[PDB]
């Protein structure tokens, strides 16, 4: 399984890789392991969208984890990912994005 | 069927226009920058909706 | 100006019978126009960011008429997300870009 | 509004104000009344706690979804397909249905709206700048600490929010026998009445 997320920084990355490690000690998967991929944001939201397609859905993923940079309240952080993966069916799970919209 | 709603959204896109030239006498361009572009935000030069 | 998408799912109505007239008519005091339409197939999210980026890249004032006839309802905002970050008004006419 | 309200005379003895989480940060400080209870959240912005909770979650969610009818691959390179998979919202399904107790931050109840339920708040308070801890929410109660709120103008005791005006104003309508309508005098006021049985007449 593929549960590859998008995080702010590479330090993030390193904790979820931490985090996938720690979670395949207590547990398992019998199906290509458990491995994740990680990949940061860009200031265009189209190019944001464009890159978690071509990364995300070429590698087959579950769900997803999306998180907010630093950047102060651009309001447009997650939505990219929400819309690409709202033309399918899979998950996206949000870190700290706390909006109504949403 | 199809024909009569696009020749209608033509109609409206060109009624469009021709209310924006008759109120501002200038047309822009809306050809800047696709990939990569991250140079502003809107502006308020052609905003149609009225 | 003025740009059309199409692609012909399921009836095969397209190509020379929409490209010609267009806005021509007979209005009193019309300005230079164009009924540029291109072809398309089952919508893709990154095929969509291509066509419309390209169809910008051609077009200097243009706007669009896009339509589709997948039924999932997703096409819809992901158009209102092209037309966020473009400046460029589309209106939807038949099937995905109908769900309101 | 802080500005307009600081003008206005709105704060100080009463007018116990309250402000959410985005009154009390950044330039909302520089401008503000003291008083103000500045509800924020604890442990909010911390994203590794958040980190281990997702990924806990979305495992437990996976181990109860291979036990199911069937799964099929999800939709890859997303330029070559169209149609949704079909075991998609049985993901969602399975994931909101996830009760994990194994979790750092506590008992991870999703509602079925889509956001979290029973996330534990922390009441805040600014007396003269600087924050301090007032009370925890631990779900539908709320328990205060020992500490003494210092109301928006120093009266230790809390301010209550009735006054009524003592000022009405009363609509009539002209009737005949009931309440009746007169010229008034060219002086400006009324006088000269008298009962039939000899008392004055009350007029206003």
């Amino acid at each position: 399984v593929n549960i590859g997320a998008v995080l702010s920084t590479r330090k993030h990355e390193q904790m979820f890789r931490e985090a996938v490690n720690q979670a395949n000690k207590r547990h398992a998967s019998w199906k290509i392991q458990l491995n994740a991929t990680s990949v940061t944001h860009k200031p265009n939201a189209i190019q944001m969208a464009l890159s978690v397609c071509e990364d995300l859905i070429s590698s087959q993923v579950y769900a997803i984890l999306v998180s907010h940079p630093p950047t102060p309240n651009d309001h447009f952080t997650p939505t990219p990912v929400s819309y690409t993966a709202g033309f399918y069916r899979i998950p996206v799970l949000g870190l700290t994005t706390r909006m109504s919209i949403y | 069927s199809l024909e009569a709603r696009v020749r209608d959204g033509i109609g409206i896109l060109t009624t469009a226009a021709s209310s924006m030239l008759e109120k501002f006498s200038y047309i822009p361009e809306a050809k800047a920058s696709c990939y990569g572009q991250m140079e502003r935000p809107e502006v308020p030069m052609h905003t149609l909706h009225p | 100006n003025i740009a059309v998408m199409l692609g012909h799912s399921h009836d095969v109505t397209e190509r020379e019978l929409r490209t010609l007239w267009g806005p021509e008519q007979a209005a009193g005091l019309p300005l230079d126009v164009n009924v540029v339409a291109l072809l398309m197939n089952r919508t893709d999210p990154k095929s969509l960011i291509t066509h419309v980026c390209d169809l910008m890249s051609g077009a200097r004032i243009h706007g669009l008429v896009f339509g589709d006839d997948t039924d999932q309802e997703a096409v819809a905002q992901m158009l209102d997300f092209i037309s966020s970050h473009t400046f460029v008004p589309i209106l939807g006419i038949h099937g995905g870009a109908s769900m309101i | 509004v802080y500005r307009a309200a600081a003008m206005l005379n709105m704060t100080g003895s009463g007018y116990v104000w309250l402000v959410g989480e985005r009154e009390i940060s950044g330039n909302a400080l520089r401008y503000a009344p003291d008083g103000i209870l500045g509800l924020q959240l604890i442990n909010g912005k911390n994203e590794s706690a958040h980190i281990s909770d997702a990924v806990g979650v979305v495992a437990q969610a996976v181990h109860e979804l291979l036990e199911k009818e069937n799964i099929t691959d999800p939709p890859r390179g997303c330029v070559g397909n169209t149609n949704i998979w079909k075991t998609g919202p049985l993901f969602k399904r399975v994931l909101m249905s996830s009760k994990y107790a194994d979790g750092v931050t506590g008992r991870v109840e999703f509602n079925e709206d889509g956001d979290r339920k029973f996330a534990n708040y922390s009441i805040m308070n600014l007396q003269r700048r600087k924050l301090v801890q007032v009370g925890i929410y631990n779900g539908t109660h709320v328990i205060p600490n020992d500490r003494k709120i210092i109301w928006p103008g120093g009266e230790t005791e809390k301010p209550r929010g009735y006054q009524m005006s003592t000022r009405l104003k009363i609509v009539t309508i002209h009737q005949e026998p009931f309440v009746y309508v007169k010229p008034t005098l060219s002086d400006g006021t009324c006088k000269e009445e008298f009962t039939v049985n000899g008392d004055p007449v009350k007029k206003v």
